[PDB]
Formats: structure tokens, C-alpha cells, sequence
């Protein structure tokens, strides 16, 4: 008589309903975002737009798999889609996370170049190409999400009729080292998806804030307004991504650290039960972006 | 890394209250999931009581209700009590520990590879008719 | 009177290999076709451009689902993707067929307008718009292929531990009317996908040839050459579609009519075993088109 | 409108050979697939020999080799030669016809629908010792 092993209240079909609504809203909004970005003349296209485009693509590559996951939750964690589709859906989840955070990092670096250092910003724009940066970020996201594609599978664990899409470590690990592989993969994913990109983003934002405070007595009003527009929408996107993907990574890393510090079973069960909601909010991030574009950037509203 | 040792071997006539215990080292509640299986003499290994995430506890049909199962994470000890013993219950009880999937999967205990997790040494339970 | 039931060998992996090759070639070529159509000057977008774009879209939608059918055939007719993907893939197959034949019918009608009745061609261009025609044809294709989506399902037929993706007329009929429903659906599909559209095509081509016979002694040489080029590519597309989808429809109709004519056992078995190759040939059309554009249409070669 | 009529299946001691047959009506090779099932008293009905598009004709384990199923499309008849009987062969046999899937599916016989298909009246094959 240690503790319970159940899965708390069923919560009804709230998670599948949110997944379906987020699928619809994200598909519509990200299609509109791509349309607005690529309908403007190439001569009147800023650099940041390309990153925005990738963001939309990332969301558009995940929201389409959201209905499947919704079905997964409706049938009490049953996967009637095949090992290949479990792999592809989870791979697209991780690709969305990595690509979104890399696009935010690139946007913050672009703002850093424009704000703190304009001459070398022009120099780097001459050197660094936006298309090359987008290709590099997408290739890196794909290569980083490859382990999810490799190690996912389907199986009727616990002998119930349901089939579960789970990450199997029996291929690359022994009976014991399975926890080591899981903790390593989770910590590396959390690092390169939240921690490192956000420390680059926070250093960039600290320098931008310092330079803005210094130049509040200087600089040009019109350029100040334009940079305020772009920095505001970019900061809103970054903060929304932080609030939407921080619970997920936090609970994941708390589970990993409780594998070591030996948290009481009550806390581990609590983490197990709250994690679906963190997953849900992380998915909701994939549709929250177009509405942010439609309220802080009047350019998207008019077009 | 994770090893288990059982106890409770004995002979009790029908209708007994025989308890069995299994230990564990280097295994936690968030990393492993355990249960008790039976192997009848000359027959295959049959599950008895597996502690599972989906149903909490999964009991074998032929013995359902007449027995209890519990765990203690403080000392990593699993317990299984056979009440109202029957002559057919004479078999080779084992305690099995299989890895538990992460929170991403849903912490479902990976019983599908019961033949790959750490298995107990074995405990013979004999019941007189 | 032996009445064998089994098929001829297994064709090895030839059908899955052709499916994968058509998947790659169709994706690449149809993406290039859409890019070429939508990249040139919008003022120079002829009426054939929208129909070519719809053809490419239908081919792309079908070749996307082609790898699923390749896997299905590879594993001795086992469907691991669930009922939803069975329905979606079969529905996309029929949507591709209907949309392709409708787009070719529209191309032939446009040639009839611009070659036989230029004044009535201008009048209809003033009245009928390309976007409306494309929307009507796509909606009609979707509605006509909806029965396949409704009735197709997955079932472990025959107790071979292989789930098969088959049309289930059990819901819409009893046992005594299953054959009637199957024959009606198949004949209606064959009619609206290959007989009425090709009757319209042949009437248009007959009148085009009748006018061109007189035009051989008159008319401007340059306009005649432009009409020759566009009519040549469109006629090549129509003839390729005919040769690709004629085995499928012919074998299907022969099998359906065999019940009415009480055809022998051997002929029914021969049609049964020859049908997969007819299906493969029909699928090849989804990738044959871009090569036809390359060899005939000068615009595609330039791009 | 597919209809079935049984025949044969009398009383023969063990090790004999019963010639058993089922007629047909309104069923063609391109539309329906036939099979012989048996139901034994005290237990559940089982499949004996099914005309099967895949894997050829399919047999049950207890009837491998000893039985043989043939079909004539011209006369629309299905046969069975229960040679070398066993004392456990006493049961009531039925001939069942199931719709055949379309040529698009692969013309596989819809045996999962065997309950909804047309079933013969059946005959009490009384195999003695
Ligand atoms: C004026 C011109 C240049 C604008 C061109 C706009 C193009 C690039 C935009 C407009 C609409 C967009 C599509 C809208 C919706 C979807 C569905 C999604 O699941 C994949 C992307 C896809 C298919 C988009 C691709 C890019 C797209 C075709
Ligand atoms: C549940 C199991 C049995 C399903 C197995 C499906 C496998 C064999 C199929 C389904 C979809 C297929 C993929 C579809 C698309 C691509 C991208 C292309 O650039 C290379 C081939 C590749 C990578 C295919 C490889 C084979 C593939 C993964
Ligand atoms: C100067 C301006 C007007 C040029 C506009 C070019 C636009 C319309 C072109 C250029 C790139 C093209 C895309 C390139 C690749 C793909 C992926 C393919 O699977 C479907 C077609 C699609 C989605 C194309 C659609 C049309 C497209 C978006
Ligand atoms: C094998 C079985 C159990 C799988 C069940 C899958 C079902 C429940 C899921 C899978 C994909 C889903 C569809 C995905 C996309 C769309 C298009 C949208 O415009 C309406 C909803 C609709 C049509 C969804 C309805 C529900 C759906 C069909």
C-alpha cells in the first residue's frame, strides 16, 4: 500500500476537442500567414518574414497530425494508424518544437543586429543569407527529431486491447539502461529546444533593451516606431512560446530529475497526470501565433 | 541493475491465507512496474496480478477476488496474499519487473516485454486437495 | 470445371516498386508543373493553365497516398494504416480519376472553343470563368468519390491475419443486393469517369478536326501553329489518360457484366489476376503527365 | 436470393468415408464463396473447409488431408469426402455461402460476414465407433 497507479479523472473529451479546434484554427491561421508573407512583393519583403514563413510551415506540419492524436485520446490511448504514422506524427511534433524555437532565435538575432549594431547588421546581411539560415534550421530540426522517428513504435502494453504509441528503447539499450537512454534523450531535447535557444534569445533581448534604454534620448522616431513594431510582435511570439512550452519541458525535466532524487510517489503520479495538459498547451502554441500576428502587426490585418 | 528476491515458500491445505513477498533493488515507482505471475507444473507461465497504469491492478480470471496485491516504495517491496487456497494453485510463483514508459508515452507499464524484464528466482506454492 | 481460386504467383515487388517510382516521379514532376504554371507572368496565364494546375494537384494528391498502397501490396495485401487511411487513400484515387478526366474534358472544350467558334469562345470566356469551372469540377469529383469514402473499410477477411482494405456494401444493402450495389456503383463510376467525359472529348475533337480540315487552306500560320502546339499537348494528355485508365475500366466492367452473362470460371479468374496490373497502369498516369509536358509544351522546357 | 441445400451425411462408424454435398442457387464463382462448417453438441460451431481465395482452400487442423472440398460452377455444387473418420467427428455440418468482395478489393471471400451470409439447413453427421 504505497500509492495509486491510476490516471486521475478522465476529463472527458476536453483534450481531443482542444486538439481538433487547434487543428482547425492553426491550419486556417497559418495558411493565411503564409499567404500574407508570400503575396507581398519580393522587393518589399523584410528578412524576418522568411523566419515567419518557416514558423507557419512548422505549425502547418504539426496541426495536420493533430486530429490523429485527438483520436488517440478519444479511444483511451489507442493508435489505429500504424507504427509508421505514430513515428511520423511524433517526429513532426519534435520538428515543430525545434523549428519554432530556432525561428524565434533567428528573429531575435535579427532584431539584435538591427537594434544594437546597424552597420555590421548590414555587413552580416551581406554575408549571412536568409535562405541558408532557414535551410540550416530546418535540417537541424529534422536531424534532432530523427531519434523520435527511429525509436517510436506501437504496442499493447498492459495486455489491454488498446495499442499505445510509445518510444521503445529496447533496440538501443538493455533492460536497465532504458532509463539512461530516456533521460539522456529528454534532457538533450529540452536543452536544445528550450534552454540554449532561450539563453541566446535572452542575451539578445538584454542587449536590445540596454541599447533601447540608452538611445531613448537619441535615434529617429520613425525608425523607433518600425523597430518597436517588429520587436513587439517578435517578443510577443517569444513569450507566448515560452509560456506554452515551459510547462511541458518543466514537467519532463522534473520527471527526469525525480528518477535521480527519488521524489515521493505522490509527486511522480501528479506529474504523470498533469503531463497531458502540458502537452495540450504545447500544441495550442501551434495555433496561437496567427492571432498574435493579427493583433500586434497591422500589416497582417490589412492584408 | 534491478534484481528481485522472493520469499514465502510453504505448503498449506485448501482455504489457506498464504502470503508472498518480493524485494527490489535499483528500481523505483517511476522507472519500473511489477507484478506476480504463476507457472503451473508442466504448463506455461500465467499472469496473476500485474500492477498496471491503465487499470491500476490487473487480476487473473481464475483466481480473481480471492487474493490481494500491494506495493511499498519506501523499501521497494511487493506483496501478494493468496486467500482461500485451492488444490490447483500449486505452481511456481514469480515476481516480475518490467520497465515503465516515460510520461511522453503515458507511463504505461511495458508488460509486452515481460520476457525481457528482470524476473524473480521463483517460489513454489503447494496446496493439498 | 476445376475452378482454381488463387492468383498468379505474387508479381514479386514489381507493383510496389512501380508504385514507389510513380510516387517519386509524380511528386517531383507535378510540383514542377504547379511551379511552372504559377511562376510565370499572371497576365500570360492562358485558360489551359488552370486546368493543368488542377491536373497537377489531383496527381499530387494521389501520389501522396501511393506509398500506402505500395506497402499494402508489399505485405501480401495487409493494411496497417487503419480504416481512416484506407478510406482516404481510396477516395483520393477516385478523386484523382474524376478530376483528371474532368480537367482533360475542360481542356478539350477550350480547344473546341478557340478552334471552332472563336466568337462563341470569347462569349463563353466573358460568361464562364476558369475559377468557377475548376471549383465545380473539384466539388463534383469530391461528391462522386464520396461513396468510396463512406463504404470502404478495413477487415480481416478470410482469416489470414491480414487486414484488407475493401468496399463494404453490408451497411447499404443485404446479402441479396450486395452484387447489385457493387455493380451499380462500379458502372456509375466508369460512366461518369470514362464514358461521358470521353464522349464530350471525342465530339470536341471531331469538330476540331472538321474545322482544321478547312483551316488547312486558310487562317493565319502563326495562330495555327500555336493552336497546333496546345492541341497537341492536350490531345497527348487525353490519349495517355485513355490508354492508362482504359484497362482498369474495361476489366472492371467486364467483371461486372460477367455476372449477367454468366462468364466461365477461367475468365473470371483471369480478370481477377489481371486487375492489379491494370490498377498499376492506371496509377502510372499520375506521373506520366509532366514528361508529356516536357516533350511537347515549350513553356515547361523554358522553365 | 442465394439458397443452399445439403445432402448425405448419414451414419457411419469410425474410420469410414462419408460423401457429403451441398447444392446452390443464385450463387456464382464471381459473386459468392462456399464453405463447410461443423457444430458439435455441447460446444461451438467451427470451420472445417472453406473455399478461400487467399492461401487456396483452407482446412481445419482436425480435417487436414482426411477431408477434401471441391466445387463445380456449372452444376453449382460443393462436395466433401470425409474419409478416415474419428469418434470425435459426430456433429452437424452446414454449407455456408458468403459474398465475395469486389475485383477492386481482390475478390477475397467475406468470411468474417459468415454469420450474415446464407447458411444451409445442415445435416446431423453421426459418426459412430
Ligand atoms: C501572390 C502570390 C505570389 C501568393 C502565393 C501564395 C502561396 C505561396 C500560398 C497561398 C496559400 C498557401 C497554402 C495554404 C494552405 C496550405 C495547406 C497546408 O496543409 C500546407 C500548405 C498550403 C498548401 C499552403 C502553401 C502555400 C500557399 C499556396
Ligand atoms: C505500420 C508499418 C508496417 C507501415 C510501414 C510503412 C513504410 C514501409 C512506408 C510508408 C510511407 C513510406 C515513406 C513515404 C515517403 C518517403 C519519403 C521519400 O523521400 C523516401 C521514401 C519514404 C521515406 C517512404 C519510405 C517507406 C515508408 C516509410
Ligand atoms: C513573382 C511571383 C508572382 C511568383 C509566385 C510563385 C509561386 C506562385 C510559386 C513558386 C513556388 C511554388 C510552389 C513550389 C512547390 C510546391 C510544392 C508542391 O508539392 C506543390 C506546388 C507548390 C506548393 C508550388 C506552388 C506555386 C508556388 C508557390
Ligand atoms: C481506424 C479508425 C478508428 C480511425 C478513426 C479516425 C477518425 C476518428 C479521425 C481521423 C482523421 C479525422 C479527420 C481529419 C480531418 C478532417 C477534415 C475536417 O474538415 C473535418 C474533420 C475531419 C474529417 C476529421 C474527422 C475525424 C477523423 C476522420
Amino acid at each position: 500500500s504505497e500509492c495509486e497507479y491510476t490516471d486521475w479523472k478522465s476529463s472527458g473529451a476536453l483534450i481531443p476537442a482542444i486538439y481538433m479546434l487547434v487543428f482547425l484554427l492553426g491550419t486556417t491561421g497559418n495558411g493565411l500567414v503564409l499567404w500574407t508573407v508570400f503575396r507581398s512583393s519580393r522587393e518589399k519583403r523584410r528578412s524576418a518574414d522568411i523566419f515567419i514563413a518557416s514558423l507557419a510551415v512548422a505549425d502547418l506540419t504539426f496541426v495536420v497530425t493533430l486530429p490523429l492524436w485527438a483520436t488517440y485520446t478519444y479511444r483511451d490511448y489507442d493508435w489505429p494508424f500504424g507504427t509508421f504514422f505514430c513515428k511520423l506524427s511524433s517526429y513532426l511534433i519534435f520538428v515543430n518544437m525545434y523549428a519554432s524555437v530556432f525561428c524565434l532565435t533567428g528573429l531575435s538575432f535579427d532584431r539584435y543586429l538591427a537594434i544594437v549594431r546597424p552597420v555590421a547588421n548590414a555587413r552580416l546581411r551581406l554575408r549571412v543569407s536568409g535562405a541558408v539560415a532557414t535551410a540550416v534550421l530546418w535540417v537541424l530540426a529534422a536531424l534532432l527529431a530523427m531519434p523520435v522517428m527511429v525509436l517510436r513504435t506501437t504496442g499493447d502494453l498492459e495486455n489491454t486491447t488498446k495499442v499505445q504509441c510509445y518510444m521503445d528503447y529496447s533496440m538501443v539499450a538493455t533492460v536497465s539502461s532504458e532509463w539512461a537512454w530516456e533521460v539522456g534523450l529528454g534532457v538533450s531535447s529540452t536543452t536544445v529546444g528550450f534552454v540554449v535557444p532561450f539563453t541566446i534569445m535572452l542575451t539578445c533581448y538584454f542587449f536590445i533593451a540596454q541599447t533601447i534604454a540608452g538611445h531613448f534620448r537619441k535615434e529617429r522616431i520613425e525608425g523607433l516606431r518600425k523597430r518597436r513594431r517588429l520587436l513587439s510582435i517578435i517578443v510577443v511570439l517569444v513569450v507566448t512560446f515560452a509560456l506554452c512550452w515551459m510547462p511541458y519541458h518543466l514537467v519532463k525535466t522534473l520527471y527526469m530529475l525525480g528518477s535521480l532524487l527519488h521524489w515521493p510517489c505522490d509527486f511522480d503520479l501528479f506529474l504523470m497526470n498533469i503531463f497531458p495538459y502540458c502537452t495540450c498547451i504545447s500544441y495550442v502554441n501551434s495555433c496561437l501565433n496567427p492571432f498574435l500576428y493579427a493583433f500586434f502587426d497591422p500589416r497582417f490585418r490589412q492584408a | 541493475q534491478v534484481q528481485l528476491v522472493e520469499s514465502g515458500g510453504g505448503s498449506v491445505q485448501s482455504g489457506g491465507s498464504l502470503t508472498l513477498s518480493c524485494a527490489a533493488s535499483g528500481s523505483t515507482y517511476s522507472s519500473h512496474c511489477m507484478g506476480w505471475f504463476r507457472q503451473a507444473p508442466g504448463k506455461e507461465r500465467e499472469g496473476v496480478a500485474l500492477m498496471t497504469r491503465s487499470r491500476g491492478t490487473s487480476y487473473a480470471d481464475s483466481v480473481k477476488g480471492r487474493f490481494t496485491i500491494s506495493q511499498d516504495n519506501t523499501k521497494n517491496i511487493l506483496y501478494l496474499q493468496m486467500n482461500s487456497l485451492k488444490p490447483e494453485d500449486t505452481a511456481m510463483y514469480y515476481c516480475a519487473a518490467v520497465p515503465r514508459a516515460g510520461i511522453e508515452s503515458g507511463a504505461y507499464c511495458k508488460w509486452n516485454m515481460k520476457d525481457s524484464g528482470s524476473w524473480g528466482q521463483g517460489t513454489q506454492v503447494t496446496v493439498s486437495s
